[PDB]
Formats: C-alpha cells, sequence, structure tokens
C-alpha cells in the first residue's frame, strides 16, 4: 500500500536528481565538432554457407575467425579473410537464437528455445568439435550469452533472469533477477567486471558481476529493447528498440545522453555495435539494411544496404578493420 | 589417440607388399594421412600423402608409380601398397596424422612404425651441424637453412621442428616456426626468417636428447632436414 | 523480287526478337533470381538453347539472300550442327519442364526426394549430352557440296541415301515431334486432372479464377508448341513422300514453316519466363 | 599462392558438401507447429501419432517424415520467438470441444486462434484444426446448451448442429480465406484417421508450395 | 507482497549514487572519440595495402 507511494516518491527523487545533474545536451557540446562526412562502406566478403535464416554471430578476438548460428541446426566457424569454413558444428537443437565465441578461442557457446547453453570445445584432440558442457536452469529461451573467461559465462533468458555460470562446475554461481520482461540482449564491459542487459520492459539494467546486484536502471524507450552495446571506454552504452530509435546513455551521468532517430525509419532495431573509436554507431534494422550514425552528432552518416531480408546480427572486429552483418537471407556480409 | 601400423618383415626385392595403419581414438575421416619413412641409418623422408576424403594424393618422386596409398574410412584404416620393392626402400615406415584448417597443428601425431626390410626443384633443407654436446641446465640453439624462402605471401612461414628420442617415434615440437605444439614444455622456442631458422632450448632439462628434424611445408614434396643429434 | 527480301526480313526480325528476349531472360535470371530454386535452371537452359538456335537465323537469311553459301566449309560444318543440336536441346528441356511440373503436382512426396537444384543440374547436363547424339553426327556429316548454281551445304551420307536420309527424317520427326507432344500433352493433362481436385482451387471464385489462369497458361503453352512445330514437320514429310514442283508458292511456304519453327524458340521465354509469378517480383 | 591453404580450401569444400546434403535431407521433412490452450487435447493427439521449452516429435507415415514441435511448455513473450517458426509447413491447433462451459475456455481458445491465425508471420500458413473430446461433448450438451458460450446461438442442441456451428465460428476467424486454408477434423481414435487427415492436409499444402515454386500458381 | 520491500530497497540503493554533470560526461565521450580517431579503420578509409579485406 504505502510502499507503492514510497517507490513513486523514490522514482520522483531519482529523476529530479538526474535533472539536477543535467546542464547541457550532448548535441549542444558537439555542435563544434566537424562531421565525419558521408562514409561509403563496400561489401568485401559474402559468407554463403547457411541454408536458413542466420540468428547470431560473433567475432574472435583475433578478428579473423567468426562464428555464426543458423536455424538450420548448424553453427559454423569461418575464416573471414579467405571465406573458408574452418568448422561446422551440428546442434542437438535446431532452435538457436544466440552464439558466443570465447576470447581465448578454445570454446564456442550457443542457446535458444531449448533453454540450454551448450559450450563446444573447438581445440581438442580427436579433430572433432564436441559438446564440452550443457548448462540448464533457465526456464525460458536464451537470448544472449557472452564469455567472461574460459570458465565464467553470462547468459540472459526469456524468464526475466540473467545468470553467471561456472562452466567447469556446470551450475549457476550468480542469479541476477531485477527485470520484469524477457531479457533480450547483453553486453559486457571491456574490463568484464560489470555488464548491461536490456529487457522487454523497456528498461536496461546495469549489473556488477562480482557482487550480483543491480547498480543502475535506465529507462526512456517506449518498446522492447532488442540490442545493447557498451561504448569502447566502458562509461556509456547504446540501446536499440522496436520503436525504431537508438539511444546512448551514460553511467556516471546516469541518464540518457543522445537519441538517434529518423522520421524515415519506422522499423525496430535488431542489433547495435560501436566502431573501434566509438565515433560511429552501427544499427541493424528490419527494413533490410544497416545504418551508420555519427555517435556524437546523431545524424545518419551512412547506409549499408546489401541484404534481401532483415539484418538479425551485427558485429565489429576488435581491431575495427571490418564489420560483419548477418541477416535472414542466410548470407553474412563482411563490409570494410 | 593411437596409430598402430604393420606389414613389415623380410621381403624379396622386386616383389610387392602392403602396409596397414589402423587408427583408433580420433575422427580418422577428418585427418589427412602421411606415410614417412626413415632409413636404418638416415633421416626422415616423406613418402606419400592422401587428403581427407581421398580427394588429393601426392607421392615422392622416388616412390611415384611403384607406390600407391589409399584409405578405408568406415574401417578407419590406411593402406600403402608397394610394387617392385627395390633394396633402397628398406626403412621404418611411420603413419602420420595431419589436419589443415586455420591455426591447426598438422603432423602432430606419429605412429609407432613398421620395420620393412628388403634383402639386397625440391626445396633442400640443410641442418649444418649434425652433433652438439649438451649439458643439463644449459641452453642450445639448433640452426636450419632453406634453399627457398619458406615465408609465404600471406605471412605464414611453413617450418616445422620435430624431435625424435632414441627408440621412439618423432614428436612435433614447433609448427609454422613460432607455435608450440600441445603438451610441449615452453622451454622450446622457434624463431627465424626466410631461409634461416633457429630452435632454442632454454634451461635444457634431460630426457629430451635426440635428433632434431627441420621440415618444410611450403611445397610438395615435403623435405626434411638431415638431423641434429644432442648428446650429453 | 519483293518476297526475296521480305522472307529474309522475316528471318532477321525473328532472330532479333529471339536473341533479345533470351538474353534478357538469362540476364534477369542471373541478376535477380540467381538460379537458386530447383527450377530457374530449366528456364535458364531453355533461354540459352533458344538463343543459340535463333543465332543461326542470319545464316539462313544470307543463304537465301544470295542463293549460295559464301561462308565455305569452315562454318557450316558447325552452324548446321548448332541448329540441329539446339532444336533438340530446347525441345527436350520443354519436355523436362513438363515432366517436372507433373511430378511436382501429381507426386508430392516423391517430388520431395527427386526435384532438387542439384538434380536439376544433373538432368540439364544429361539432356545436353543426350542431344549431342544428334549434334555430333550432323557435325561429321554436314559436308559442303557444289550446288546447281554455285554452292550449298546439306547432309550427305553413304550408299544408300535412299535408306539413310529418310531414316534421319523419320527419326527426327519421331524424337522431336511425336514423343515430345505425347509427353507434354499427357503430363499437362494429368496435372490439370489432379488440380481440379485440390481444396486450394475448389471454391471462392478468386480461387476458381486462379485455376482457370493456370489451365489457360498450360493450354496456351501446348498450343504454341503444336502450332509452331506441326507445319514444318508435316511439310517435310509430304516433301519426302509426294513430289512437289518448284514455284513461287512452295518456297515461301517452306520458309514460313521454318520461320514458325524458330518462332516457337523466340516466343518460348514469353510463355515460360514472363508468365512466371516468380519473375513478377 | 595457396601453399598449405589448398588443404584448407579442400576441407572447406568438403564440409560445404556435407552442409548441402544435410540441408537437402532436412528440406524433405515436413515441419508442423502444435499449438492450443492449456488442458486441451494437445497432448492426446501425440499419442495418436506413433512418436525444457521445446519438444520435438518425429514420426513417419507413408514415406513422409513429420517433425512436430510443441512449444506450450515455454512461458515467454510469444512475439519474441514465434518468428522462428515462419516457414513451418502447417499449424496444428488443438481445441477441446468439452470446454465450452468450463472456465469461457473457448473464448480464450478463439482469442488464441485469432491471434495466431492472423499473425504477421503465419499470413499464409495452413491451419489444421483438431476439435478434440467430441465423444465427451455428447453428454455435455444434453445438460448444458451451446447458448452459454455463444449468446447468439439459435439451433437444436444436437452434436450434428452445435459442432458444425462451432467449426463455422472457428473457421471464419481468418481475413485471408483466398490465401490460407483451414482444415477441420473432429478427432477420432478409430484406426488413427487423424494421421491420415494430417497427411492429406500436408499433401495439399506441399502441392501448393510446389505450384508456387514452379511459377504455375 | 514481499516484492515491494525489495523494490523499495533497490530504489533507495539506486538513489544514493553520485551523479556526474552531463557536460563533463559528454566532454569525456568526445575526448575519447577524438583521442582514438586515427586508430579507427572504419572512420578513415585505410589504403588497400594495409586492408586485409
Ligand atoms: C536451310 C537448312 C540448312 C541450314 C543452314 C544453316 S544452319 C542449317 N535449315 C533448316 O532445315 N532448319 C530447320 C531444322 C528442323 C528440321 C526438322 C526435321 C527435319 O526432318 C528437318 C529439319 N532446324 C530447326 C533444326
Amino acid at each position: 500500500d504505502q510502499l507503492r507511494q514510497e517507490a513513486e516518491q523514490l522514482k520522483n527523487q531519482i529523476r529530479d536528481a538526474r535533472k539536477a545533474c543535467a546542464d547541457a545536451t550532448l548535441s549542444q557540446i558537439t555542435n563544434n565538432i566537424d562531421p565525419v562526412g558521408r562514409i561509403q562502406m563496400r561489401t568485401r566478403r559474402t559468407l554463403r554457407g547457411h541454408l536458413a535464416k542466420i540468428y547470431a554471430m560473433h567475432w574472435g578476438t583475433d578478428s579473423r575467425l567468426l562464428v555464426s548460428a543458423s536455424q538450420d541446426g548448424k553453427l559454423i566457424i569461418w575464416d573471414s579473410y579467405t571465406t573458408n569454413k574452418v568448422h561446422a558444428i551440428p546442434l542437438r537443437s535446431s532452435w538457436v537464437m544466440t552464439c558466443a565465441y570465447a576470447p581465448s578461442g578454445n570454446y564456442v557457446a550457443c542457446g535458444g528455445l531449448d533453454n540450454i547453453c551448450s559450450i563446444y570445445n573447438l581445440k581438442t584432440r580427436e579433430g572433432n568439435v564436441r559438446v564440452s558442457r550443457e548448462l540448464a536452469g533457465h526456464t525460458g529461451y536464451l537470448s544472449c550469452c557472452r564469455f567472461l573467461d574460459d570458465n565464467q559465462i553470462v547468459t540472459s533468458s526469456g524468464d526475466t533472469t540473467c545468470a553467471l555460470w561456472d562452466i567447469e562446475t556446470g551450475q549457476q554461481t550468480t542469479t541476477f533477477t531485477g527485470h520484469t520482461g524477457d531479457v533480450m540482449s547483453l553486453s559486457l564491459a571491456p574490463d568484464t567486471r560489470l555488464f548491461v542487459s536490456g529487457a522487454c520492459d523497456a528498461s536496461a539494467k546495469l549489473w556488477d558481476v562480482r557482487e550480483g546486484m543491480c547498480r543502475q536502471t535506465f529507462t526512456g524507450h517506449e518498446s522492447d529493447i532488442n540490442a545493447i552495446c557498451f561504448f569502447p571506454n566502458g562509461n556509456a552504452f547504446a540501446t536499440g528498440s522496436d520503436d525504431a530509435t537508438c539511444r546512448l546513455f551514460d553511467l556516471r551521468a546516469d541518464q540518457e545522453l543522445m537519441t538517434y532517430s529518423h522520421d524515415n525509419i519506422i522499423c525496430g532495431i535488431t542489433s547495435v555495435s560501436f566502431s573501434k573509436s566509438g565515433r560511429l554507431l552501427l544499427a541493424g534494422y528490419d527494413d533490410f539494411n544497416c545504418n551508420v550514425w555519427d555517435a556524437l552528432k546523431a545524424d545518419r552518416a551512412g547506409v549499408l544496404a546489401g541484404h534481401d531480408n532483415r539484418v538479425s546480427c551485427l558485429g565489429v572486429t576488435d581491431d575495427g578493420m571490418a564489420v560483419a552483418t548477418g541477416s535472414w537471407d542466410s548470407f553474412l556480409k563482411i563490409w570494410n | 589417440v593411437q596409430l598402430v601400423e604393420s606389414g613389415g618383415g623380410l621381403v624379396q626385392p622386386g616383389g610387392s607388399r602392403k602396409l596397414s595403419c589402423s587408427a583408433s581414438g580420433f575422427a580418422f575421416s577428418s585427418f589427412g594421412m602421411h606415410w614417412v619413412r626413415q632409413a636404418p641409418e638416415k633421416g626422415l623422408e616423406w613418402v606419400a600423402y592422401i587428403s581427407s576424403g581421398s580427394g588429393t594424393i601426392y607421392y615422392a618422386d622416388t616412390v611415384k608409380g611403384r607406390f600407391t596409398i589409399s584409405r578405408d574410412d568406415p574401417k578407419n584404416t590406411l593402406f600403402l601398397q608397394m610394387t617392385s620393392l627395390r633394396s633402397e626402400d628398406t626403412a621404418m615406415y611411420y603413419c602420420v596424422r595431419s589436419i589443415y584448417y586455420y591455426g591447426s597443428s598438422p603432423f602432430d601425431f606419429w605412429g609407432q612404425g613398421t620395420t620393412l626390410t628388403v634383402s639386397s626443384s625440391d626445396i633442400v633443407m640443410t641442418q649444418a651441424t649434425s652433433s652438439v654436446p649438451v649439458t643439463p641446465g644449459e641452453s642450445v640453439s639448433i640452426s636450419c637453412r632453406s634453399s627457398k624462402s619458406l615465408l609465404h605471401s600471406n605471412g605464414n612461414t611453413y617450418l616445422y621442428w620435430f624431435l625424435q628420442r632414441p627408440g621412439q617415434s618423432p614428436q612435433l615440437l614447433i609448427y609454422r616456426m613460432s607455435n608450440l605444439a600441445s603438451g610441449v614444455p615452453d622451454r622450446f622456442s622457434g624463431s627465424g626468417s626466410g631461409t634461416a631458422f633457429t630452435l632454442t632450448i632454454s634451461r635444457l632439462e634431460a630426457e629430451d636428447v635426440g635428433v632434431y628434424y627441420c621440415m618444410q611445408h611450403l611445397e610438395y614434396p615435403l623435405t626434411f632436414g638431415a638431423g641434429t643429434k644432442l648428446e650429453l | 523480287l519483293a518476297l526475296a527480301i521480305a522472307i529474309t526480313a522475316l528471318y532477321s526480325i525473328v532472330c532479333v526478337v529471339g536473341l533479345f528476349g533470351n538474353f534478357l531472360v538469362m540476364y534477369v535470371i542471373v541478376r535477380y533470381t540467381k538460379m537458386k530454386t530447383a527450377t530457374n535452371i530449366y528456364i535458364f537452359n531453355l533461354a540459352l538453347a533458344d538463343a543459340l538456335a535463333t543465332s543461326t537465323l542470319p545464316f539462313q537469311s544470307v543463304n537465301y539472300l544470295m542463293g549460295t553459301w559464301p561462308f565455305g566449309n569452315i562454318l557450316c560444318k558447325i552452324v548446321i550442327s548448332i541448329d540441329y543440336y539446339n532444336m533438340f536441346t530446347s525441345i527436350f528441356t520443354l519436355c523436362t519442364m513438363s515432366v517436372d511440373r507433373y511430378i511436382a503436382v501429381c507426386h508430392p512426396v516423391k517430388a520431395l526426394d527427386f526435384r532438387t537444384p542439384r538434380n536439376a543440374k544433373i538432368v540439364n547436363v544429361c539432356n545436353w549430352i543426350l542431344s549431342s547424339a544428334i549434334g555430333l553426327p550432323v557435325m561429321f556429316m554436314a559436308t559442303t557440296k557444289y550446288r546447281q548454281g554455285s554452292i550449298d551445304c546439306t547432309l550427305t551420307f553413304s550408299h544408300p541415301t535412299w535408306y539413310w536420309e529418310n531414316l534421319l527424317k523419320i527419326c527426327v520427326f519421331i524424337f522431336a515431334f511425336i514423343m515430345p507432344v505425347l509427353i507434354i500433352t499427357v503430363c499437362y493433362g494429368l496435372m490439370i486432372l489432379r488440380l481440379k481436385s485440390v481444396r486450394m482451387l475448389s471454391g471462392s471464385k478468386e480461387k476458381d479464377r486462379n485455376l482457370r489462369r493456370i489451365t489457360r497458361m498450360v493450354l496456351v503453352v501446348v498450343a504454341v508448341f503444336i502450332v509452331c512445330w506441326t507445319p514444318i514437320h508435316i511439310y517435310v514429310i509430304i516433301k519426302a513422300l509426294i513430289t512437289i514442283p518448284e514455284t513461287t508458292f512452295q518456297t515461301v511456304s517452306w520458309h514460313f514453316c521454318i520461320a514458325l519453327g524458330y518462332t516457337n524458340s523466340c516466343l518460348n521465354p514469353v510463355l515460360y519466363a514472363f508468365l512466371d509469378e516468380n519473375f513478377k517480383r | 599462392l595457396s601453399a598449405e591453404d589448398k588443404a584448407a580450401v579442400e576441407r572447406s569444400k568438403m564440409i560445404d558438401r556435407n552442409l548441402r546434403e544435410d540441408g537437402e535431407k532436412a528440406a524433405r521433412e515436413v515441419k508442423l507447429l502444435l499449438l492450443g490452450a492449456g488442458e486441451s487435447g494437445k497432448s492426446t493427439i501425440v499419442k495418436q501419432m506413433k512418436i525444457t521449452g521445446i519438444v520435438e516429435t518425429h514420426f513417419t507415415f507413408k514415406d513422409l517424415h513429420f517433425k512436430m514441435f510443441d512449444v506450450g511448455g515455454q512461458r515467454s513473450e510469444r512475439k519474441k520467438w514465434i518468428h522462428c517458426f515462419e516457414g513451418v509447413t502447417a499449424i496444428i491447433f488443438c481445441v477441446a470441444l468439452s470446454d465450452y462451459d468450463l472456465v469461457n475456455r473457448m473464448h480464450e481458445s478463439m482469442k488464441l486462434f485469432d491471434s495466431i491465425c492472423n499473425n504477421k508471420w503465419f499470413t499464409d500458413t495452413s491451419i489444421i484444426l483438431f476439435l478434440n473430446k467430441k465423444d465427451l461433448f455428447e453428454e455435455k450438451i444434453k445438460k448444458s446448451p451451446l447458448t452459454i458460450c455463444y449468446p447468439e446461438y439459435a439451433g437444436s442442441n444436437t452434436y450434428e448442429e452445435a459442432a458444425a456451428y462451432i467449426q463455422c465460428q472457428f473457421e471464419d476467424l481468418n481475413k485471408r480465406k483466398d490465401t490460407k486454408e483451414i482444415y477441420t477434423h473432429f478427432t477420432c481414435a478409430t484406426d488413427t484417421k487423424n494421421v491420415q487427415f494430417v497427411f492429406d492436409a500436408v499433401t495439399d499444402v506441399i502441392i501448393k508450395n510446389n505450384l508456387k515454386d514452379c511459377g504455375l500458381f | 507482497i514481499a516484492q515491494a520491500r525489495k523494490l523499495v530497497e533497490q530504489l533507495k540503493m539506486e538513489a544514493n549514487i553520485d551523479r556526474i554533470k552531463v557536460s563533463k560526461a559528454a566532454a569525456d565521450l568526445m575526448a575519447y572519440c577524438e583521442a582514438h580517431a586515427k586508430e579507427d579503420p572504419l572512420l578513415t578509409p585505410v589504403p588497400a595495402s594495409e586492408n586485409p579485406f
């Protein structure tokens, strides 16, 4: 009863303190920065091995190999330089909505409608890729998963829950339960010490991995949050949603910084990533093409239009040399 | 992982004989297979190779025509048939595993060996020294030279370093001139540039004395080095 | 005389239409549909074969224009080969498309196993190889002769020509008119008989309009084939059977029959490419 | 020029042909999506077949292989994962005919049927509707008429009319009757004719897909 | 109704956060974006010699 009014008053205090900590907008500060100019990105490679729509994709830290997962029951690992298929792992469940590629390169992970995260050991004897481990405990479809190291893995599921697992033990070590809607995205900080997670309640929560409690909560979207990605310095992140708008928040300022939106855009976001320096924002849409925004000027600096269906996954190499976009036409495009 | 091969023994010269290499413990169908022989008083020499799926076969110029190589993937077996077996083909034959993708470690596992006995353009790899005195706890550096620059346009320097202990099959140490094979202690290190390579062993612990071989992999046929012996 | 230029003009315009149409069809396939489905290989094959067959038309135009063969033995030991080979390739790919559609409609579960893009390529190359069985003998046989006036090149055989040339005519008539018709008509008849009893084309007048459209396009395809290949075949048979004396009427009729024979090839991509609802996208 | 890369390219091509043959094998198998409200006959039709958030049931019938996907054991926002099932051959929707009076239940069943039939992803996917528990429905109408569920019902409280009225109510929930077809069958346990009905509907939709592929349609 | 206590406790914990002025955060963002401008192949088109794609 009175606790609801207490929560209302606390939210009141939070947002007029956030207003009290706002002086000038990002646009007002960055009006003095020269625009990046119209950048033209040409497709350099087309990885054509998948038969169904591609749902996930992840780059290696060496920025050469990339893993991609399709609904045809296969996740395959490509050498992007030569377009050769290094590996082709068949999945026990054809319903895969996420995949991650370990920073060491020794493992890959996948998951989906089966509520199980499967870790495959790439670098083993016997010359085959075998299921190193299966993680169960989530009661909803897995939306995302990232590798903290060779033994710690963070998953987000559609049961409004994120979890940190010890792979060797095989069971959850931490359970983050703050969201109310289905968690659909995930992004680790560059230091892999805290991470953000955007859910279907139009809210993005920031979690401290070590202690397991939510630090800050960010609102501002009207619809489901589909993608999230930290800024390279780790002090900001961008989110995309179904209301066809992206927005850049800030941790220390604790409030939204910029809103990337165009009246010509009416289709929701599916994937968000920054560039090497953070000056560009790459956003994948349902209108079958990617957009490149000036992250500081908030104007569409470019368009990546080469896909015949919606772009479902998008990633940028660690060295920033290229950007890979997957889509529902079963082809990956490596742009540079 | 085991590759046990048989089919040796005394053979009348000019006849025929086949060697069978049975493999158990790995996905045999996904590995390319090599036959490499070592004469009773000489170094290693590449004989034959079949790719995965038998789609590509190569033979050394010495045994081309006389020798043929095949595989039975469902039975996980490797076959080398030899016809007109002259007296220069008496040697110990080794069954070698090698898988080629990006960042793989080919030539990583070797069989134990048959002991066939017959009664009576190529890149040249030169290990200048042949025998080196060594004291435990010290550091040594085996050298290798190449007639052609092993460095390729894509940045890979295809040089492999193998170690053969007395009475044992050779063991992979270094692949592509810098990478350590799995299970190899970090004391070994590889370095060098085109046509000049070095294998450095630091704080040399014992029980690794043997013959060090220096093999190229830029072009077929694969030519080994002469061999460098480490003795206490 | 006027008809001497009118007939070669007809040849040239038919050739231009056939070329342009088939080149456009192949370009559209390779640039927009990319030959991805199980079909769209057959349409590409048909367009290629029709273009190749129509490419010879200027040669028959020149031959009639000057009444001789200026191109010598170098070319018509292979352009007659091209013509005879491509007529069979186009006819057999038409039959293959008809059989493909019959299998797809009247045998669904078996079509699941059979008709795949790889098998489409296998059947395509098989058709080309089998048509080589007439492409090659006509290549080894089309020796140039010395005509009554100056020159011409036809097919010559050994003793007896009484038994070999008529055998070739009967064989080409049987394996290019009788079998193709008895295949495509039967297959497209059984397909419509099956389609009459499909719940997606039964009521709901829009669906009846769809069924009428499907059967109409099938019937127009078969009718075009019949009307385009019957005249030349019957003219060849009557010429080989009953003597016909030369006049201004027999030559124009014969050239008109040849024109219709290649008119099938030029009009074929209108029926099989521009009437395809996959191309209407 | 491709010194040790030739073996890498050969491996790439070989695993590519394995991918091609696996996809060809998977393309010859009919996928069905099983849906329906809770406590319905959704489970009892799997027993009619010869036979965790996803359930897969493989069964073969007359040289045709069916993968039936049950998704009811997953509580999440359906719009976040239903697009995964786009391109499924057919949707088997189970409705309990004996729940017209219990709680109303057919109101939620019709709401779910309307939501899933007119969905942006299943705009043309055929629906096979299984009206289960028809035998139990016999004595439910002798004591409780159809008027409770349907206020505007005007007819004799007989199976031969009430069941037909219910089927007509269910089938008229699609706005695209010219592009999608709804097959209805009152589930019977006699000689497993349900599998035959599924086979017939799947054959019709396969024929339509083939007609679309060949461009005839 | 035990969720209300956790919700209000978490809201109270989130309230006691030392905010930073938006001007300073924006300045830090632009300083980071300009300090690494040269080390970003996507911004400045790299010559084909150093481009692996
Ligand atoms: C003038 C003649 C020779 C020539 C000159 C340059 S190239 C070929 N050209 C022709 O006869 N063209 C018709 C044939 C069809 C046919 C069918 C059955 C027969 O018994 C005889 C012919 N062609 C369409 C394959």
